DNA sequence: ACACTGCGAGCTCGAATTC
DNA sequence: GAATTCGAGCTCGCAACAATGAGCACAT
């Protein structure tokens, strides 16, 4: 019932729908309110609600008495959640049954045994004079654009891809995406892009030796079909958000596979990525902290000289 | 002006008829000489036919 | 069986393509019908795809061939006293017809003007992003 | 196994059955208490074939009233060979279950020049001279002067069979077509006339579709037989063109002018009934005189009826009666072979034909030949349009029909061409422990340019270097033997030799032998023999031929024969004939087929009948590409059948063409893994 | 007496941090 | 409490659609 083929969604024993789907506010199409009609008066049995966390918004919660049903099961990954609303869901749907120990599953195989790094960069001299200067909001630019954040993602690509490691790099704040995936030309997907396009640098990515990274940006933060990373590269993602670092793990564990965590230090994403740690670490996983790599300085890391340091300062600040 | 369409397609029917008569010739035993040039006869008969109805 | 004249027929050329009882005789080419293409009721009577065939009662149509073509595929045919009955069946009354195309005539020059200040403040963007840095 | 259907005992020869094919049964049940007909779709040849026949001859102990005979229609008599030893095997498994025997007798029925004896007319090799050489020993006239019983010619075979072949009938034991002369031989009967006598009374009848789809044969063999019998016709994809030639007669100026010999050597037999000879020599005039135009090609289906009684002045009241006169004027005369008159009948059957059947008949006349402005080869074709003119005393004569296929393309295709009301109209699907077929569609090529097969889209080299670069890397990643169908001989010879004059072909034959499969049998069969050699070896061959040939219809690929099957374009027919331009102006009007949807439907039953060619079994595996972009779209992909499509995600469907490699090597490794 | 399948537009949400 | 950034989904309009080849089984 996803509005694209709908394979006579009208008396059926399975309907597998989305969220917006069911509790869509506006005025429907006349398909739709044909099958809306047969699906509020039909009682069902064993509600499957994927996505557990996003329930206890204002409108997803709407659909829980749109939709009548006898047994409601909630399957998840990472239940934490910010805004304190997961208290709320004991009455929506019910207690909590079982929740998976995540060391155990590592130490039987179950799940890949992560690395967790978390390198952090120093600031360059010429960055950090306008950070200090300015509080609104451009300085959240000015450290995901740290020129020494740059040479530890291409020294961290060339150390995997020299090992035939399927590379993911996650960048959110999409203007620092195009910036760091045309300076090593690679392949990103820029979240406005397409369906189409979306698909075919999706699988490149599998089944072929050649084309090793790809540069997403806040579109992996679901349960998608992401084909199997082994390493995972996070650059200066959303700001304080425990449950994207545990969305971003789960990319991974699909020591065998291990994901970094690049932190310009000195600035206000180091408080942002030890609050997002704070979920980890209360299933068991080590983060470690990487001052110095293996020989940075002695390979042809971009970003050399400093006029070429002096011209990408001109380009972030001329944004505002 | 359809006889210079027509001397083209015969001219690599002889070479693609070629063709499997060598892929018998990489494999086992050999393919007949008068058979393969039977149908290759039977594929000029039209083509000289045609050959005079534009010389 | 007829309604309009009552009369008993085997076949006419209606009954067989739309379902419509009426004879042959009279037939009115220019009197009660007229024979409106498919794309004739998609801007005018302001149609979807979701009206001439999943509204019950579903009415059909009569393939032809294209006029300035010959040879590439169909030109889809219907009834024009079955379109104008169900664009009262699916828009209320006559005279909400009209009134809905006044909001929708005017969304195709509204995106002629947004059109044209999009093109305004990306090409000014290119330039005042040069002069505002330093 | 006393299996159980929702009303009968059926005893199933097996010990598994697949969760799709006892829904089968069901869905058969429901036809045949509703005494209605049924348009079914499975997959397989056997166990489709054992299933069919499991319901159906247990259904008729259940109720012996309602169904008693069941007609098997298949294409042609390896099938009805096989479809006989399935059923033994069904029957030894109830003389074991229940340790009796049984009234049950089950033939199987083809042409005189396979069942037959006598050894001077059994090694003729056409099959309308062995008519001939046993009309000459058996006609009327020929056992006229064999009533004295003299020293002249007869066949012993046949006057034994009359005097001792009619108090005792077959008692049971399912015969082939070789049991049946094994029993005519050590009885010394006919096989022929043993199995016509005996058609009669049978329980199971396997014969081919001519003895109840053509007219003049159905009359003859099935017309008495049954008026509560259940037909099956299987593997009726094109079961519409069947119905098509069958009711169809072609004439020329080769044909026409044999007949001006036999209206002159039946000149020379009446001096040693003449107004019927200055008929037919009225007749074969007109018929000349329409041919004798250079012209425009016209149409007119029941005005050449007008004209031929304008200069001629012959009406169609005699007319109706002109094949059957003729048939008659023959007996008298006491012809001795009747295979020398055949063009003279074939002139007759096109006259009781225009006089008849006019309602969705066409005369076309064409003068101006194919592609050629002035070539002196004339030919008028009498084509029929209508495919429910030979199924409708099928489809009125009979309890219930089956049409099932593995291939029926949509399903509501076939009751709309032909006129009928089915009450299932179901489709099926294989269930399997594996993925054992990994359909794709190779769109665009490695440099991101469109590979189609149209006709303006051909003669450019971006696309059969596309082709080519396909064929080379897929034959390094394919284990042993890759079927390429072509869309005609006119393309797959003017791209083989477009690769070899490139450096493509010298590339290909490094990994596999290209074997090429040509229009004459002699160099087809060879090169059929030498494929299947190269596959049981490690050289690994290449079979790349034409779409509508005589592999793509006849020659079942097993597993390790033509493990990919690559459909190098949409195999569609010329669309831009006049007797298919003209059968789509019929299809239009009537029926409101569009004429774009009925090209792609005829073009869909093609390319997924020779695709499904590849999977024969429970453990056979097979790719199939689909190489060409026009397969992408949804009213061509949507066309080809539910168990191929419900493998087809929206990954493998415009793939490029090294991507298309990738998907092509992680399945078969994926394939090759013990269960 | 023209016009199929794809695809960016508004519209309205969400998560989390801002102003 | 009312903005942002970038994501998601569902409706729906927009513009322009295509379709090229070749032969043996069955009746008196
Ligand atoms: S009558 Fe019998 S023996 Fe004689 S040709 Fe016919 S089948 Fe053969
Ligand atoms: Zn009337």
């Amino acid at each position: 019932f996803t509005s694209d083929a709908k394979d006579k969604p009208i008396g059926c024993s399975v309907a597998i729908s989305t969220y917006s789907m069911l509790g869509h506010t506006t005025k429907r199409s006349w398909e739709a309110e044909r099958v809306m009609e047969w699906l509020k008066t039909q009682e069902w049995g064993l509600m499957i609600l994927d996505e557990v966390h996003t329930i206890p918004a204002k409108m997803f919660r709407r659909v829980l008495t749109i939709v009548q049903a006898h047994c409601k099961l909630g399957l998840t990954a990472t239940l934490v959640r910010e805004d304190d609303k997961i208290v709320d869901l004991n009455f929506l749907i019910g207690p909590k049954l079982y929740e998976a120990n995540w060391m155990e599953l590592q130490n039987n195989g179950y799940i890949a045994k992560v690395q967790c790094a978390e390198v952090w960069c120093p600031m360059s001299p010429e960055f950090y004079r306008e950070y200090v200067a300015i509080k609104t909001k451009k300085r959240i630019l000015l450290y995901t654009m740290n020129p020494n954040k740059f040479r530890a993602c291409q020294f961290l690509i060339k150390f995997h891809e020299r090992r035939n490691d399927k590379i993911i790099v996650f960048a959110d704040n999409v203007f620092a995406l195009k910036e760091y995936a045309i300076r090593l030309n690679k392949p990103y997907i820029y979240g406005p892009t397409s369906q189409g396009e979306r698909m075919q640098i999706l699988q490149n990515f599998k089944h072929n030796p050649k084309i090793n990274t790809i540069f997403i940006s806040k579109v992996g933060d679901t349960s998608f079909d992401l084909p199997e990373a082994n390493v995972l590269i996070q650059i200066s993602s959303h700001g304080g958000s425990r449950r994207q670092e545990a969305q971003r793990l789960g990319r991974v564990l699909r020591y065998n596979a291990f994901f970094y965590s690049l932190v310009s230090q000195d600035t206000q994403e180091m408080a942002y990525s030890t609050k997002r740690q704070r979920f980890l670490v209360d299933q068991g996983y080590s983060f470690k902290v990487i001052t110095k790599l293996a020989g940075m300085e002695e390979e042809d890391l971009a970003f050399s000289t400093k006029e070429e340091q002096q011209q990408l300062l001109q380009k972030v600040l001329a944004a505002t | 002006k359809e006889n210079s369409n027509a001397a083209i397609i015969k001219r690599f029917n002889h070479h693609s008829a070629m063709v499997l008569a060598a892929g018998l010739r990489k494999q086992e035993a050999q393919n007949e000489q008068t058979s393969e040039p039977s149908n290759m006869d039977g594929n000029s008969g039209d083509a000289d036919c045609f050959q005079p109805a534009v010389k | 069986i007829c309604e309009e004249c009552g009369k008993e027929f085997m076949d006419s050329y209606l009954m067989n393509h739309f379902d419509l009882p009426t004879c042959d005789n009279c037939r009115d080419a220019d009197d009660k019908h007229k024979l409106i293409t498919k794309t004739e009721a998609k801007q005018e009577y302001l149609l979807k795809d979701c009206d001439l065939e999943k509204r019950e009662p579903p009415l059909k149509f009569i393939v032809k061939k294209n006029p300035h073509h010959s040879q590439w595929g169909d030109m889809k045919l219907y009834l024009k006293l079955q379109i104008v009955k169900r664009s009262l069946e699916v828009w209320g009354s006559q005279e909400a017809l009209e009134e809905a195309k006044e909001v929708r005539q005017e969304n195709r020059e509204k995106m002629k003007q947004k059109k044209f200040d999009k093109k305004v403040k990306e090409l000014r963007r290119a330039v005042r992003s040069s002069v505002w840095k330093r | 196994m006393k299996l159980n259907v929702d009303g009968l005992l059926v005893y199933f020869p097996y010990d598994y059955i697949y969760p799709e094919q006892f829904s089968y049964m069901r869905e058969l049940k429901r036809t045949l208490d509703a005494k209605g007909h049924g348009v079914l779709e499975m997959p397989s040849g056997t166990g489709k074939t054992v299933s069919l026949l499991a319901l159906i001859m247990a259904y008729q102990r259940a109720y012996p009233l309602e169904v008693t005979k069941l007609i098997y229609c298949s294409r042609t008599v390896p099938e009805i060979e096989k479809v006989i030893e399935e059923l033994r095997k069904l029957l030894n498994f109830y003389e074991k279950q229940e340790g009796e025997k049984l009234p049950f007798l089950g033939l199987a029925l083809s042409s005189r020049k396979n069942l037959c004896i006598h050894p001077e007319v059994t090694p003729l090799r056409f099959g309308k001279d062995v008519d001939g050489k046993c009309h000459s020993l058996t006609a009327s006239y020929v056992r006229a002067q064999y009533q004295h019983d003299t020293s002249l010619p007869h066949c012993r075979f046949y006057e034994e069979f009359d005097a001792h072949g009619r108090e005792v009938p077959l008692p049971a034991g399912i015969y082939n077509l070789d049991d049946l002369k094994a029993l005519g031989r050590r009885q010394g009967w006919c096989p022929y006339f043993l199995a016509r006598y005996s058609i009669l009374h049978a329980n199971v009848v396997v014969y081919s579709y001519h003895y109840l789809l053509d007219p003049k044969i159905a009359d003859l063999v099935s017309k008495e037989l049954a008026r509560k019998a259940v037909v099956v016709f299987d593997e009726a994809h094109n079961i519409d063109n069947v119905c098509i030639d069958s009711m169809s007669v072609n004439l020329t100026r080769r044909t026409l002018d044999r007949c001006q010999g036999n209206l002159e050597t039946l000149q020379k037999t009446v001096l040693r009934a003449e107004h019927f000879l200055g008929f037919l020599r009225r007749l074969l005039e007109y018929v000349k005189w329409r041919l004798r135009v250079q012209h425009v090609v016209q149409e007119s289906p029941p005005a050449f009826l007008s004209g031929l009684a304008q200069r001629v002045c012959i009406q169609r009241k005699p007319l109706r009666f002109c094949a059957e006169r003729l048939r008659s004027l023959l007996h008298t005369l006491e012809i001795t072979d009747l295979a020398d008159f055949s063009p003279l009948t074939l002139l007759a059957n096109f006259a009781t034909l225009v006089s008849t059947y006019a309602k969705g008949f066409t005369i076309i006349i064409e003068p101006f030949d194919d592609r050629t402005p002035t070539i002196a080869n004339p030919i008028l074709h009498f084509s029929c349009m209508d495919a429910s003119l030979a199924i409708k005393p099928v489809f009125e004569r009979f309890q219930s029909v089956i049409i099932t296929s593995g291939t029926l393309s949509p399903l509501d295709i076939y009751p709309k061409i032909l006129d009928f009301h089915p009450v299932t109209m179901a489709t099926f699907t294989m269930t399997l422990a594996r993925v054992c077929l990994c359909p794709m569609i190779i769109g665009r090529g490695n440099d991101q340019v469109a590979i189609s097969s149209k006709f303006e889209t051909r003669e450019d080299i971006a696309v059969i270097r596309n082709y080519g670069n396909l064929l080379l890397e897929m034959s390094a990643v394919v284990p042993d033997g890759i079927v390429a169908f072509f869309t005609s001989y006119q393309y797959m010879e003017s791209t083989v030799a477009s690769w070899y004059e490139q450096g493509i072909l010298e590339n290909i034959q490094r990994n596999k032998l290209l074997f090429i499969e040509t229009q004459d049998g002699a160099e087809t069969s060879v090169a059929l023999e030498k494929y299947q050699e190269a596959c049981e070896n490690g050289r690994g061959a290449i079979l790349l031929s034409v779409a509508r040939g005589k592999v793509s219809e006849g020659i079942d690929f097993v597993h390790h024969y033509g493990r990919a099957v690559i459909m190098f374009g949409v195999p569609y027919v010329y669309t831009q004939s006049r007797i298919l331009k003209a059968r789509l102006e019929y299809l239009r009007d009537q029926f409101q087929i569009r004429e774009n949807d009925f090209l792609t439907f005829d073009a869909m039953r093609h390319a997924a009948q020779c695709v499904g060619r590849a999977i024969r079994g429970k453990t056979d595996y097979g790719l199939m590409v689909f190489a060409d972009k026009r397969f992408a779209r949804g009213d061509k992909r949507g066309k080809l059948p539910r168990w191929i499509q419900e493998h087809l995600t929206d990954a493998n469907l415009n793939l490029t063409v090294d991507e298309g490699v990738q998907v092509a090597k992680y399945f078969l490794r994926q394939m090759a893994q013990p269960f």
